[PDB]
């Protein structure tokens, strides 16, 4: 009764072991970093989440990670 | 000499100028790099955040 | 209260009126009906149900002695002000505010200040507020460090950082090196400081080649280009600062 | 990740499921035993390897076995908190 | 751009300091201030030399105090065209004079 379908082997269950498909957000969160934001009137904030165009660290190790699963092994249903 | 006013004169000019320079640097940092808010000019350490 | 049978007309001998009032105030209201077994109110209930008007009006000397031993005196229970202070303390801590204190000798002093312990992200342990990192002075100082300063090119950042690093690095070898007593102490220390600058810059180049930070990179530029530029200019600035310190030492003895 | 396997000696007492710290296991209908249920391990990706299921297993030798695989360690099996591999 | 503005400020400043250095090179030979530059060590302006030798001669304490004063100063349109042109001339003159003193 699990909606998840195993991509590698349809007969077996999905590696996730879940029964409800994921819910996508209205707009996916964009990459950001916590930095200061000088207030233009002498003030300054400490942890201000500000957009970041690309990966904070462009190493192949960092960028290869998609978060779909432990090894990104979940099918398209993971997203 | 134990008298502090005599000890000032007994101290080397090296140490005296080092002290003056250190206090000048502290003042510069506190008044230009990390100026206190206009509402609390005495809040040097930025407690009012 | 009147609805409590055992609390009605409790004889003065079993417990004084003032001490009874203090005990009731200290105890939670919900526990008056049937207090837990290990409480002064439970002892009072158990013994008032057996002794008092309309019941046993006498007690053995030893039984009364034990009863007075195990019932509370007035000074043992908390006062109104003490209970208020404890309640305010707990309320502050639960609201996420911390009555500021600094540890002292085998203890901590209260500075009289209430700070906002919890940050913008309540569940984030990285964002708990502290004067050391989240105060205005600390924020401004860290933001104005060369690594962070606004409107600075990576070469400027690296040059300033390296100037500082080399200038202070030459000294330890000059003063405490094997050749510290020889006439070439300053020059050997300068060489050692330049070597240290080179080693740390090589480490930074490895870091930028492996992790590749992209916070200093220009738009549409190779990843970690800004970081590598900053590290190269840190090497240059370290050489320059070491040389300047050595020149000052040599010229001014 | 570790390998959590269940064998037919299972009697379906649910103690492994109740002892699971990260909810890797779940009871499923079966006809092999009198209890008419056997523990399963669908979410083995979350198994940390604490062997609390193994501790709670009653059978003479365990009807549930956790095989540790240090080479295939993931962040979920390592319980990483300060660092994120996702 | 930002680089041009920074370079303009740097040039103006290097020109001002170069006029100052040229004047400080020229004046001492003509005349020198009296009054025991360093009374503690019995040092006087007539005794101190002019040029790169002053760096070694006058005490490191005096040089450090001068440096502290400059640090305080730093930390705390025909006229402008003439200023910048004279800055260029003075920079050339001071670099030439210092190079000549060091070489010879
Ligand atoms: C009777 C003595 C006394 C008392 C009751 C206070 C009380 C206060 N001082 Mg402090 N202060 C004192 C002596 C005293 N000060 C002395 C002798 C100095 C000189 C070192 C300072 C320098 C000082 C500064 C610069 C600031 C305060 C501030 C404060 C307030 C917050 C506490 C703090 O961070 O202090 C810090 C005091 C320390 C001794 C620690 C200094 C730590 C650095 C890293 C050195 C508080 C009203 C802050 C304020 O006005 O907030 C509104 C503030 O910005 N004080
Ligand atoms: C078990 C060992 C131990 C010892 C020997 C002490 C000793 C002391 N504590 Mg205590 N203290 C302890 C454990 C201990 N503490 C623990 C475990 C805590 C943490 C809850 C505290 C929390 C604590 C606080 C909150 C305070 C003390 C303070 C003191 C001082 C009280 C006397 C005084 O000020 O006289 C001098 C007066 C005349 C003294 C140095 C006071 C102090 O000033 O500490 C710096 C104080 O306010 N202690
Ligand atoms: C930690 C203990 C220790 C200390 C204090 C020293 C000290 C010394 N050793 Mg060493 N040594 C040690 C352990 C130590 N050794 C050990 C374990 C061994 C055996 C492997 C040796 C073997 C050894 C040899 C064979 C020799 C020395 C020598 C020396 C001298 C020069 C070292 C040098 O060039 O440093 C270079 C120093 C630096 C690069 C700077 C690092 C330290 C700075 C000052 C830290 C500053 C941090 C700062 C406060 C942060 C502020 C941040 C922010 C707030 C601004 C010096 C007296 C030499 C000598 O001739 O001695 C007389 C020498 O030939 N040592
Ligand atoms: C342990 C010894 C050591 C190490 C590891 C290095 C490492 C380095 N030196 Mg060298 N250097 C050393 C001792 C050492 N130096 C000594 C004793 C001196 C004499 C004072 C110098 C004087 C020196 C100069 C003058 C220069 C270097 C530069 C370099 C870089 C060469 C590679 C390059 O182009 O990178 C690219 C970065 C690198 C950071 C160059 C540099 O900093 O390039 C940016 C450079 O111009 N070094
Ligand atoms: C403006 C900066 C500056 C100044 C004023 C000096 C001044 C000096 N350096 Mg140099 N030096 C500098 C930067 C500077 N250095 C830098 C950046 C480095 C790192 C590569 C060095 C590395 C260095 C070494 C390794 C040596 C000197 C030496 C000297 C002396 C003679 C230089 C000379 O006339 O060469 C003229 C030719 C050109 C003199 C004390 C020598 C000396 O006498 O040391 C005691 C010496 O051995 N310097
Ligand atoms: C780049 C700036 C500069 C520097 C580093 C020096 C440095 C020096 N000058 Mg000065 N000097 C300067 C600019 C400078 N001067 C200018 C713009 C003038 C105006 C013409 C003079 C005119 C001057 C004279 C006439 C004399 C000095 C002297 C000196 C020495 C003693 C301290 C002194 O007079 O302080 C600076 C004083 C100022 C008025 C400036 C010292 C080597 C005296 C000397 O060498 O005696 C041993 C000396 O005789 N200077
Ligand atoms: C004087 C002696 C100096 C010897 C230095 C030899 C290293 C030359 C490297 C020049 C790179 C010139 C340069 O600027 O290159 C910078 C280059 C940039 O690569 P990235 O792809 O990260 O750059 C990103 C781009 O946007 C920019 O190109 O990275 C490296 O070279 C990495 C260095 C790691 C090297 C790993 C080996 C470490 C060697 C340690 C040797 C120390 C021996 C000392 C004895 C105690
Ligand atoms: C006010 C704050 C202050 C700061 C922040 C500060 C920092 C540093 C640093 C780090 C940045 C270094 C590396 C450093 C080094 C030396 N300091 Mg110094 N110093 C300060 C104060 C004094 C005083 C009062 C005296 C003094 C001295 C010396 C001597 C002695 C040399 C010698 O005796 O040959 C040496 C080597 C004495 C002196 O100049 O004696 C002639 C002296 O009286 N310092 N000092
Ligand atoms: C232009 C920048 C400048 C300023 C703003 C400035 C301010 C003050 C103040 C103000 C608060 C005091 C109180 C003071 C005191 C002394 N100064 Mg100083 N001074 C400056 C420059 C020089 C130079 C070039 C020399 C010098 C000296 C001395 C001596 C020691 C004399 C001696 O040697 O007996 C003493 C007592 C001489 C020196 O250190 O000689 C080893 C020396 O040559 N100063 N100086
Ligand atoms: C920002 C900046 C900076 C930075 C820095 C950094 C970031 C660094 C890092 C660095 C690094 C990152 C380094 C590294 C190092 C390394 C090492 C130290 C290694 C070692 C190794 C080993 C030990 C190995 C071994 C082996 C072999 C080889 C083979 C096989 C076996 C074995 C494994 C044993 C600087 C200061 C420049 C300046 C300013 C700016
Ligand atoms: C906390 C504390 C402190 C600390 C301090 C410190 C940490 C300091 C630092 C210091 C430092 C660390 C300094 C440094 C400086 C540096 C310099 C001053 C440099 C300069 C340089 C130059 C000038 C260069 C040049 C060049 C180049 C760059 C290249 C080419 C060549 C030439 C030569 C041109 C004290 C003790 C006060 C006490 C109180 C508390
Ligand atoms: S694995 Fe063990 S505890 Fe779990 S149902 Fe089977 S026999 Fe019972
Ligand atoms: S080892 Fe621990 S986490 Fe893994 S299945 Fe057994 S009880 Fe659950």
């Amino acid at each position: 009764s699990s909606k998840w379908v195993n991509p590698e082997d349809p007969e077996m269950s999905h590696p996730s072991g879940l029964y409800v498909l994921p819910l996508k957000p209205a707009k996916p969160q964009e990459n950001y970093i916590y930095t200061w934001k000088k207030g233009e009137d002498g003030s300054i904030e400490d942890y201000v989440k500000t957009p970041f165009k690309g990966p904070e660290r462009a190493a192949d190790y960092y960028t290869q990670r998609k978060g779909n699963g432990a090894w990104d092994h979940w099918g398209p249903q993971g997203e | 000499d134990n008298n502090p006013l005599v000890s000032v004169t007994q101290l080397p000019m090296g140490g005296m100028w080092q002290t003056v320079f250190f206090i000048m640097c502290l003042e510069w940092v506190s008044t230009y790099v990390c100026p206190p808010p206009k509402s609390k000019p005495w809040d040097i350490l930025g407690w009012s955040d | 209260i009147s609805k409590i049978a055992y609390l009605q007309d409790v004889p003065r001998t079993i417990l004084e009126a003032d001490v009874l009032e203090k005990l009731l105030m200290n105890t939670p209201r919900d526990q008056w009906e049937d207090p837990p077994e290990d409480t002064y109110l439970y002892t009072l209930k158990t013994f008032a149900e057996v002794y008092g008007p309309g019941k046993a009006t006498k007690m053995g000397w030893w039984d009364y002695f034990r009863l007075k031993l195990d019932l509370p005196p007035g000074f043992e229970l908390l006062d109104e002000d003490e209970m208020k202070v404890a309640a305010d303390y707990d309320k502050l801590m639960m609201e996420g505010k911390i009555p500021f204190a600094v540890p002292g000798p085998a203890g901590f002093w209260y500075t009289g200040a209430v700070i906002q312990w919890k940050g913008k992200e309540q569940f984030a342990g990285d964002q708990v507020q502290t004067l050391t990192e989240n105060g205005r002075f600390s924020k401004q100082f860290l933001a104005n460090l060369a690594f962070y300063r606004d409107g600075l090119k990576p070469w400027q950042r690296g040059l300033e950082i390296g100037m500082a690093h080399g200038y202070f690095l030459i000294g330890p070898f000059t003063s405490l090196g094997p050749l510290r007593n020889t006439p070439e102490a300053a020059t050997v220390g300068l060489l050692c400081g330049c070597a240290i600058v080179g080693l740390v810059s090589i480490g930074g180049l490895i870091f930028g080649s492996t992790i590749k930070p992209t916070r200093f990179d220009k738009e549409g530029d190779k990843p970690a280009s800004g970081f590598i530029e900053m590290i190269n200019w840190h090497a240059i600035g370290g050489l320059g600062g070491a040389g300047f310190a050595h020149a000052l030492i040599t010229v001014f003895g | 990740s570790h390998a959590v396997k269940i064998y037919d000696t299972c009697i379906g007492c649910t103690l492994c499921v109740r002892a699971c710290p990260t909810d890797v296991l779940e009871m499923v209908p079966a006809t092999v035993n009198a209890a008419k249920q056997v523990a399963s391990s669908p979410r083995v990706e979350d198994c940390v390897g604490c062997k609390r299921c193994e501790t709670a297993c009653p059978t003479d030798f365990l009807s549930i076995r956790v095989y540790l695989q240090e080479n295939e360690e993931t962040q979920y099996s390592l319980g990483l908190d300060l660092a994120d591999w996702s | 751009s930002e680089t041009f503005r920074r370079r303009r400020i740097s040039e103006i400043k290097n020109g001002r300091v170069a006029m100052i250095a040229c004047m400080g090179y020229i004046a001492p030979e003509y005349f020198r201030w009296p009054g025991y530059c360093s009374p503690s060590t019995d040092l006087k302006f007539a005794d101190i030399p002019n040029g790169i030798q002053a760096l070694y001669k006058m005490p490191a304490e005096a040089w450090a105090q001068i440096g502290v004063f400059i640090a305080f100063l730093e930390l705390f349109r025909r006229g402008l065209e003439a200023e910048i042109n004279n800055g260029r001339l003075a920079m050339v003159a001071i670099t030439g004079m210092i190079s000549q003193n060091a070489f010879f």
